[PDB]
C-alpha cells in the first residue's frame, strides 16, 4: 500500500487559481509529512511546501509563500494543494511526495526523505484556446533507406500521439517532444524510416490523436509528383 | 539557502562501468540530512539513498551513499542497463528544502554519424500562409550536434526550433529535428534552402538542400 494518486492534468489561463489533490490509498495518512514538489518542464526539482495533517502543521517555501496554499483532509485522506495568481511560468508538473519512515507507529521515525510520490499532475498556464492539430505529411524524398514522416502543427494544449499505419510500423519511429512556439500554440513532429524499395508500393498513414481537443486524423504521407 | 551543485552535467558510461556522482553545498547539512534520488523520463523520482548512507529496502546493493559536511558522493558499483537517466541530490535538514540541478548519466557508445534528411513545406501548408522546412537528424551519437539553415547561402538567426529525443533504449542513439519557420511570401522570395550539420561523426559538414518549386 502507501499508493499516493493524484489529480488530472490542468490548463488554466493567467490569473486563475488551480487545486491538485492527493489522495493516500492505504497506510496511515495523519501520521507523516506530505509534502509538495513541482518539476518545470526540461528543468529540475523544486520543493514548494509540505504539510502533517496529525499536528495541524504547515511550512512553505519563501518563492511560494503568500501565493500557494496546502491543506490536509483528514477525513478523505486527501491532501489539496491550491496555487494562485498563476502565471505562464508556472506551467509544470506538480508531485506529491510523503516522507519515508522506518516501521509504524511508535516503532521508528519518519526519515523527511521523500519515499513515496504520487505520478504527477500536468499543470499547464495559458491564454491559449483548445484547438485541433493541422497535420502535414513530409514527404519522402524522391532522391536503401528512406524517411518520412507526418508535421504536427498548432494544437493546444498538450498531449499530441502518433501511431504509423494503426500500430504496425513501430521500429524506425520518432516522434519528437514538442514545441511552444511564439504563436502560444504547440508543434511536434514525427517520422519513420523505412526502405526505398517498398515507397512506391506501400502505404504509409500516420494516425495523429488529440485527446484534449477530441479530434482524430488520419493522413496518409505519399511521396510527391514532380 | 543551501544550494547545491552537482557534478558533473552530463556523465557517459558504459553498461558495466563504475559511475560516481559529486554533490557539494555552500554551507554545511545539519545532521547528515542528504538524500539521493534517481528519475527515468516520464517517471516521478525515487529515492535511492537517505540520511547520506542509508539504503531502503528494495534499493539494488550497487547503490551506496557516501561523504560527509560539504561534498557528497553517490556511487554505483555497476551500471545495470536501468541505471541510466537523471539523478538528484537533496537536503532536508533546513525548514527549506532545496534539490540540485541533477546529473544526467547516460550511455557511452561508439561514434555514429547522423543521417540527414531535408523536406520542403507541403502545398498544402503552402495554402495557409506559412512554410515549415524541417531538417531531420536521424540516429546520432554523441548528443552534440549543430544546425545550420542556410537561405540562398545566407545564415538564419531566431526563426528555427529544434527538439531532441531522448537516448534510445536500444541502439543509444540520439535524435534531432529542425523546423525552419517563415511566411509564404518570404518562402516564395528565395530558391535554395539548404540544412548544415556539424557532428563528431562527420569530417566534413554534411549539407542537405533543395530548390522550391522543382
Amino acid at each position: 500500500q502507501v499508493q499516493l494518486v493524484q489529480s488530472g492534468a490542468e490548463v488554466k489561463r493567467p490569473g486563475s487559481s488551480v487545486t491538485v489533490s492527493c489522495k493516500a490509498s492505504g497506510g496511515s495518512f495523519s501520521t507523516y509529512a506530505l509534502s509538495w514538489v513541482r518539476q518545470a518542464p526540461g528543468r529540475g526539482l523544486e520543493w514548494m511546501g509540505g504539510v502533517i495533517p496529525l499536528l495541524t502543521i504547515t511550512n512553505y517555501a519563501p518563492r511560494f509563500q503568500g501565493r500557494i496554499t496546502i491543506t490536509a483532509d483528514r477525513s478523505t485522506s486527501t491532501a489539496y494543494l491550491e496555487l494562485n495568481s498563476l502565471r505562464p511560468e508556472d506551467t509544470a508538473v506538480y508531485y506529491c511526495a510523503r516522507e519515508g519512515t522506518t516501521g509504524w507507529g511508535w516503532l521508528g521515525k519518519p526519515i523527511g526523505a521523500f519515499a513515496h510520490w504520487g505520478q504527477g499532475t500536468l499543470v499547464t498556464v495559458s491564454s491559449a484556446s483548445t484547438k485541433g492539430p493541422s497535420v502535414f505529411p513530409l514527404a519522402p524524398s524522391s532522391k536503401g533507406t528512406a524517411a518520412l514522416g507526418c508535421l504536427v502543427k498548432d494544437y493546444f494544449p498538450e498531449p499530441v500521439t502518433v501511431s504509423w499505419n494503426s500500430g504496425a510500423l513501430t521500429s524506425g519511429v520518432h516522434t519528437f517532444p514538442a514545441v511552444l512556439q511564439s504563436s502560444g500554440l504547440y508543434s511536434l513532429s514525427s517520422v519513420v524510416t523505412v526502405p526505398s524499395s517498398s515507397l512506391g508500393t506501400q502505404t504509409y498513414i500516420c494516425n495523429v490523436n488529440h485527446k484534449p481537443s477530441n479530434t482524430k486524423v488520419d493522413k496518409k504521407v505519399e511521396p510527391k509528383s514532380c | 539557502e543551501i544550494v547545491l551543485t552537482q557534478s558533473p552535467g552530463t556523465q557517459s558510461l558504459s553498461p558495466g562501468e563504475r559511475a560516481t556522482l559529486s554533490c557539494r553545498a555552500s554551507q554545511s547539512v545539519g545532521n547528515n540530512k542528504l538524500a539521493w534520488y534517481q528519475q527515468r523520463p516520464g517517471q516521478a523520482p525515487r529515492l535511492l539513498i537517505y540520511g547520506a548512507s542509508s539504503r531502503p529496502s528494495g534499493v539494488a546493493d550497487r547503490f551506496s551513499g557516501s561523504g560527509s559536511g560539504t561534498d557528497f558522493t553517490l556511487t554505483i558499483s555497476r551500471l545495470e542497463p536501468e541505471d541510466f537517466a537523471v539523478y538528484y541530490c537533496q537536503q532536508y535538514g533546513q525548514s527549506l528544502s532545496t534539490f540540485g540541478q541533477g546529473t544526467k548519466v547516460e550511455v557511452k557508445r561508439t561514434v555514429a554519424a547522423p543521417s540527414v534528411f531535408i523536406f520542403p513545406p507541403s502545398d498544402e501548408q503552402l495554402k495557409s500562409g506559412t512554410a515549415s522546412v524541417v531538417c531531420l537528424l536521424n540516429n546520432f551519437y554523441p548528443r552534440e550536434a549543430k544546425v545550420q539553415w542556410k537561405v540562398d547561402n545566407a545564415l538564419q538567426s531566431g526563426n528555427s526550433q529544434e527538439s531532441v529525443t531522448e537516448q534510445d533504449s536500444k541502439d543509444s542513439t540520439y535524435s534531432l529535428s529542425s523546423t525552419l519557420t517563415l511566411s509564404k511570401a518570404d518562402y516564395e522570395k528565395h530558391k535554395v534552402y539548404a540544412c548544415e550539420v556539424t557532428h563528431q561523426g562527420l569530417s566534413s559538414p554534411v549539407t542537405k538542400s533543395f530548390n522550391r518549386g522543382e
